[PDB]
């Protein structure tokens, strides 16, 4: 968030010094300014970097979720009372994008709920203001099989019960990660085949650090169902909080394929402009 | 207690035990000799030699070191530079790619201590040697990428196998276009890294946000790197995880005043620095094929 | 308790506010940082490193590595552009998706002077002397020589240095250029030209590649995040 | 804000020099008080301009739009589920008058929504407390297509979030012109035409400086829809806060017509007065 | 946490409120300011500038320039007014379209003293001697110089000097006058006759025009802010 | 951290980072002769000169200087009167307007330093030179309007093209009532300035809100006004802005003792001063006709 | 009264949230505590005494 | 580097400076006309580049006239032409 | 009354008389004779 560097005044110049050639084989970017090529007057800079720090470009609640849960009986198999969601960002793509400008990162985490619900029908009734529960489940604990399992119970897990109608949400996590950063990239696996081992043994994913780093959100209407079924929607709201990063990569150029590096499809992003085409 | 901070001031108090908690703050060059343990290289047409983010490989500290065992530092019996098998440019040549430390995995005592060990870590001085005459013409980016993670050749995701993902230091080759293996009995599971996509879905055009250097054929023969130890971790599993990767990709076409095709070679040549390894029990041999 | 009134914009949910929230796992004994190389604290820092501009998005060189460079050879004498493109840094396609493009994709507005080097990828043996030129926007964009080196330029000399950097100056009338194409912020045009010609000996090839690399001065600076088109997600 | 000066008590004068007299010539106006011309007491004056300062002349929240949303099945093509507001002062005419009484401003800028809606039918049952979203889409960034899109995830851009029936959202912009005013009056081109461009090249409207200024507002409904249809208005309320003005010009006497200074109907303001009648 | 207790009022939205809200663009560069020619502070800063008053409204000359002159000629004396006018800046129509009216025309209430302005504009050989008269409400209004004369009046000599100025002194039994036309708060009479006659050589014009100017003194002020009338919106 | 301040008290605590999000804080004369580079003006019947808004024209502080390139100052090559084309007062005259740089652009070297640049910048003194008899009567109004837009002649919103809102040394004229243009075929997109409307829709009385003088043909015989550059920024483009105008309307129509209808003229000369030029290309040549 | 603003977050239930509550109980007397023996002020404390090892877990 | 036109060579044979005497303005002492001078500074102090010449095995040589090949550069050769001195 | 405590500090007060109200606070050895 620093200030910028006066321009300097700056009149002919007749000399053995040639700034504005170089070399870019030794992997270095010339630090010209405009008076080593041109002549510049005396501007007081007041333009400020503020804005582009990272803490800057990451401070914003990023949507990174959509969990659907139903408030119905549970005789009707085609309702989900409940829903579980595996934490990542990577389920939505412009987060995903900004982080992955970076190859590390440390960061604190801010997540916001946003709840919305409607009917699905018109002739059974109506319903009463709803509660949901969101639960932590840590990578290890007990994942809830029914939407009022003895899971639920949440002795030791983090839970947020929401009323319908409240502001949003929220919570707050320190830096979790297992390592002294979190990882945007792996070049590597969870597991080295061993030889001898059957094609069976020894096989990861590529890139995959853990089957669950951050264990999963678990989303249900702790209401008993209204005699009419209501649909719900949490939206998760990510926004990084103390960022810290490092080792920079180009962004992401063609769509996102899966929550590896992949691409299948889109891979033209260049249009087509003429060479001498202003 | 309260802060006071100037925007005229505003306040900020915090009323949580966890920082988590706490809102936002928003507040000649051409000639040069290189020596590690017995090995020696000479160049007298570099273009000086570019140290990874401007750090240089160091021993892990004990403020950092997380394993409690007492390392293993073999010093000159690996720190020292091997000689890849060397590749050839041609006109049609797309680039290629190494891992590292899988390039160096059967490497004398380094890979011998990478592999009787849970846990390694090392820099590394990469040396890329391409001469040509001054009737040549060509450029080569080599870009050392932490965590090169690239692009399968399948619609399952995350699917190259642990065999195809360190090949050693026989590399890959980039590609020209996508190819999709749509053998489902018996797929590949490979690498479909292509070259103007850096192998992983970014504009080749932006990959010297990486580390790197050109080989300008009219201007320099050789290129050195010099990357420290980057990861996540003080140290990590070198057969699982592969630390930095190396890719050389052809900027401008090679070419000579010759209707025949012309091919020159490039060679790699590689340090380890600053090795130290935890974890001593049995050797891990790797399955292969 | 203590008399309170609740103001507008209580209950409201707004993505980009600063405030505390209670921490759903306290005393958490989270993991020390160590010293990663290549740490990173401002997005101009990334915006300041040379990236190579795809200068050549014809039919058949967009999209591969071809696009990345501007043929030069040793024909007689013209006062033809080699190759021209617009100062629209966030819009221009030839700009757009370098790694300063796509860093001015995530914020409205940008201010300062931008920094174009030009590698010659031809053998030692050629030789020549090339002209490269910006024009401050508001009259006939150059097509020729004669029109281009009244405005900024430099005159490039092919030889042992084999890179050359012309800076584009700040030169604009509001303070801040908006990073879409707009005639108001305008920034003008960017040419080269042959200042002699290329020449080489006999033995050598006569068609050669130059490459582009834009970058931004220390001067550089963007405001007004905002959400880039160079992503997109489908249900 | 300041005070007024007190009246002077004045006597009788017989003296060559004459207040009364002057000339208009000059283009200056005759700074006289009352004691100049007749004969006054002495007033200690305690009447301020307190509230006629420009902050104070501005103080004051100023509907500029009303954007119609709709909350219906997505299948109903009459229905409008996300709407896009260009920003503007434009729209309505009272706070553009009162802004254009001067040539260049400054100011920050507070926003205030508010948000109604209401059922459309009866007989499709009832709806739960719906959650409106409010986007800023800055010039440049992409515009949602459908009220469903990738874009409302809203990594970069700022949203509010606002429950029905929580008190009008509120926030704060600072002064955000890219120059060192904003331009009530523009009197220039955004384009100038070239000698030889076809007649379709170099064209542009007259007063206008950028085709998108300042970006819009999209507004939603987050709720899925409820099986009957419901309609909402978000009336955007405009303050200026902490302004500068320069240079006053005469306010407008016709109607607005347009966004720039067109005048088409009631061109006869003033009305009929006879020239001898009090 | 801290017992609180909401009062009324909580959860209103008033207009004219002075809160805090979060900022939706936070850490914004902002352009600094210049300086501008032309800074004004107080809406009063722009009453004090003399504007024409509308004079002549009459029905061929409202709405055109001339309603702006009003018509001097060389006739023998007479006693009768030549213009007449209410002290009613606000609503008064020769005065509601000033920048002085327009102006009070945002507020309820107004006091201070006033400042008309003739300016002769006939030829350099005509000379004249007028009567400018402010009579205080509560009487006949003037419609003679006999009656006007016996309130506050200055009689103007047309001279080098072509400009008079006649202040209205602030003469109000409440502090502050509506700004809407009542009879409570009405302000008196302004009113000009002719004092001697205007008199011309040969070969000049009889008939000249004067022009009409008002502005508020130093002493003048407003409150009360309010919409105006001046301007309305059709769906 | 708190202020405590008179309304008795009454404390306020910004609580929000960002200043926007703090709440409002409610706290002879007759006789002249102007020089400039090579040229000279006299007057006997002078009304003093203006300085609008009291501001006399200057160059660009360092400390608000927006381009960084090295400006042009021609000084006294363009810093000089120039004499636009006279045009005739006469009982029916409704006013005439021009634009300021636009009416000097084909004066010499100022306009040749106004295309050949990006930006432009320069304050002006303009002299208005109107003188009749002791025996004729009349009076002009003569206004300097920062950004004096004027109202178009069409139902199409802001449809004036270019060339006719750049009219040059010649003007314009106000009208005396408005009339649409509807000729959809071939629209004159051309200016309706209406007289008592000052061409914008506010009653002409107003205008003198604005730097103004008045000739008044039995006091003077010219007008002096001085503008300084008013702009929103440092410097602007000269060919795309306009940023003052001059207006000139009869208040007082012109009479004279003779049946004939009696004319005479009215002579701007204009100066620019402290003329700054940047950003040096090839020419701007503006579309005509 | 005192101009506030409900964030995000009001009129939630985080079950490991850390708040003020009411005593519904007021000036109670509470039983002072003794020295019990085998205090425990860490659950590492358990985990640092030896227990022994189901390490044949075979059918039988 | 003048005015905002930059030249670069890497092949140069040092530079002649005619008569070891730099351009330099008028001095007082030395000033004939009285009225106040014209100085465009960088508006014209700067590189022109004029049309290419070819040199070939035939060629017999070349000749320009100063100020005479630059009156039609930009603003140096309005300034020229608009000035009698 | 207001207690800073270092988490950079934090504020912590007790708004109620009874503790409970209060928040958590997170702060040869062979031969023998008898
Ligand atoms: O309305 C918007 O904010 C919103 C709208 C569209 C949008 N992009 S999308 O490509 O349409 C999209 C749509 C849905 C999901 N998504 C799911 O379908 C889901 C199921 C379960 C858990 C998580 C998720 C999850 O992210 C992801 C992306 C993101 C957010
Ligand atoms: O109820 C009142 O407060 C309100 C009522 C009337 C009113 N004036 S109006 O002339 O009737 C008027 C009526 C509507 C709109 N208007 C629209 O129709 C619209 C559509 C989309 C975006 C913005 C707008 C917008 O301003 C503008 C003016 C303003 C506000
Ligand atoms: C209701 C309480 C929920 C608390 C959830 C805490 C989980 C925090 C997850 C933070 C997400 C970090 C981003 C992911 C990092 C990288 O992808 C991993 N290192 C690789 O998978
Ligand atoms: C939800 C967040 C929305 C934030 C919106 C920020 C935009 C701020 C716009 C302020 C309006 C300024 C008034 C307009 C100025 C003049 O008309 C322009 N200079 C000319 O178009």
């Amino acid at each position: 968030a620093n200030n910028l560097p006066d321009t300097q005044s700056s009149g002919p110049a007749h000399s053995k010094e040639t700034p504005a050639l170089t070399a870019v084989e030794t992997g270095a970017t010339n630090p010209l300014v405009p008076s080593d090529t041109v002549q510049t007057r005396h501007v007081i800079q007041k333009r400020t970097r503020s804005e582009s720090t990272v803490e800057s470009f990451f401070a914003r609640g990023a949507c990174v979720a959509i969990i659907e849960v139903d408030n119905d009986a549970p005789t009707k198999r085609a309702s989900k009372l409940f829903s579980v969601w595996k934490i990542t960002y990577k389920d939505t793509v412009q987060l995903r994008r900004k982080l992955e400008f970076f190859t590390y990162s440390r960061f604190d985490m801010e997540f916001t709920f946003v709840v919305t619900s409607n009917y699905t029908d018109a002739n059974n009734g109506h319903a009463l203001n709803q509660v949901y529960q969101i639960m932590y489940i840590p990578p290890g604990a007990p994942i809830p099989g029914k939407w009022n399992d003895y899971t639920w119970q949440t002795s030791s897990n983090p839970s947020v019960f929401y009323t319908y109608g409240a502001p949003p949400a929220r919570i707050s996590v320190p830096y979790v990660g297992i390592a002294n950063a979190y990882s945007h990239f792996y070049d590597g696996f969870a597991k080295v085949p061993l030889a001898g081992q059957a094609s069976t043994e020894g096989d990861s994913l590529y890139g995959a650090a853990s089957l669950n780093d951050f264990g999963s959100l678990a989303v249900r209407v702790v209401n008993d169902h209204n005699p009419t079924k209501l649909t719900s929607k949490i939206r998760v709201y990510m926004k990084p909080k103390h960022v810290r990063v490092w080792c920079p990569r180009p962004p992401r150029a063609v769509p996102y394929y899966g929550p590896g590096v992949d691409y299948k499809d889109g891979l033209a992003p260049l249009p087509e402009k003429g060479l001498t085409t202003y | 207690g309260a802060q006071v901070s100037s925007q005229i001031n505003y306040t900020t108090i915090n009323y949580y035990r966890d920082s988590a908690s706490n809102a936002a703050s928003k507040q000649s060059d051409r000639v040069m000799q290189l020596t590690l343990g017995n090995s020696t290289i000479t160049t007298q047409e570099a273009a000086n030699s570019v140290v990874a983010y401007g750090r240089w490989p160091e021993y892990i500290k004990d403020s950092e070191a997380n394993p409690v065992d007492q390392p293993t530092e073999p010093d000159v019996a690996a720190c020292r530079f091997y000689t890849l098998d060397t590749v050839t440019w041609r006109k049609e040549s797309r680039g290629w790619w190494w891992k590292l430390p899988d390039a160096l995995k059967d490497m004398g005592l380094f890979g011998q201590n990478m592999f009787y060990h849970y846990l390694g870590r090392a820099g590394y001085t990469v040396h890329v040697q391409c001469n040509a005459s001054k009737f040549h013409q060509g450029a080569l980016g080599v870009f050392a990428v932490p965590e090169m993670c690239l692009a399968g050749d399948s619609t399952t995701h995350m699917f190259t196998k642990y065999e195809n993902a360190n090949p050693g230091e026989k590399g890959g080759e980039f590609k020209g276009s996508f190819t999709l293996d749509t053998n489902a009995t018996n797929p590949a599971r490979n690498f479909c890294p292509v070259d103007y996509l850096f192998g992983s879905g970014v504009l080749a055009g932006n990959a010297f946000v990486y580390p790197h250097q050109i080989i300008n054929l009219r201007t320099n023969n050789c290129a050195t790197l010099v990357l420290p130890y980057v990861n996540s971790l003080s140290i990590d599993s070198m057969t699982k995880h592969n630390n930095w990767g190396i890719a050389i990709l052809p900027l401008a076409p090679l070419d000579f005043a010759t209707e025949s095709s012309t091919e020159i070679p490039i060679t790699l040549t590689i340090a380890p620095m600053c090795c130290e390894f935890n974890g001593l029990r049995n050797i891990t041999v790797p399955r292969t094929q | 308790g203590l008399p309170v009134l609740n103001t507008p914009g209580s209950n409201q949910y707004l993505t980009a506010d600063n405030y505390q929230s209670p921490c759903a796992i306290p005393e958490f004994d989270v993991t020390p940082p160590i010293d990663i190389p290549g740490e990173v604290r401002n997005m101009m820092e990334l915006a300041e490193i040379d990236t190579m501009i795809p200068l050549n998005l014809t039919n058949q060189r967009k999209n591969t590595m071809d696009m990345y460079r501007v043929e030069l050879n040793d024909a007689a004498h013209s006062d033809t552009p080699i190759l021209c493109l617009s100062l629209s840094p966030a819009s221009d396609p030839r700009l757009a998706h370098t790694m300063l493009g796509e860093i001015l994709n995530y914020y409205t507005h940008w201010a300062g002077s931008l920094k174009f080097t030009f590698l010659f990828c031809g053998s030692m043996m050629a030789t020549g002397k090339l002209l490269v030129s910006y024009a401050p926007p508001g009259a006939e964009a150059p097509k020729s020589r004669k029109e281009a080196m009244l405005g900024t330029h430099v005159i490039w000399d092919i030889g042992l240095q084999s890179s050359c950097t012309m800076v584009v100056p700040w030169i604009s009338n509001t303070t801040y250029r908006q990073t879409i194409n707009d005639s108001f912020t305008e920034g003008g045009y960017i040419s080269m030209f042959y200042q002699t010609r290329v020449v080489v000996p006999l033995s050598t090839p006569r068609k050669m590649d130059i490459l582009g690399f834009v970058s931004a001065c220390n001067d550089f600076s963007v405001r007004l995040l905002r959400d880039t088109t160079h992503i997109s997600q489908e249900a």
